[PDB]
């Protein structure tokens, strides 16, 4: 009822660039020593 | 083009440059000259205390940076 459980080329040697770039490198160079 | 680790000021701008130091300096001071000048009362760091109205003195005392501000302080 109802009722239920529900409920290549490594080597590189770079020549020039580090040149160009000195001044930057430097620039952070000297706040960073 | 130069590459030169510093900077570089050329011509007029360097000119009014020195001016204005040289002219600051002696704005520094201009208000203590003649009888009717007014003595400066000057303060360091450690709040020792010097009043002054020599030009010499307060020139010494103060602490300047720009060359040309220096070789009037020397001078």
């Amino acid at each position: 009822s109802s009722s239920e459980d529900e409920d290549a080329g490594e080597g590189i040697s770079v020549n020039t660039g580090p040149k160009g770039v000195i001044n930057d490198w430097r620039r952070f160079k000297q706040l960073e020593t | 083009p130069l590459s030169v680790f510093g900077d570089r000021s050329t011509g007029e701008t360097i000119r009014s440059q020195n001016v204005m130091a040289a002219a600051s300096i002696a704005n520094i001071v201009k208000s203590s000259l003649g009888p009717v000048g007014l003595d400066k009362m000057l303060v360091d760091d450690i709040g020792d205390v010097t009043i002054t109205n020599d030009g010499a003195t307060i020139l010494k005392l103060l602490e300047v940076e720009h060359p040309a501000a220096k070789v009037l302080c020397e001078l």
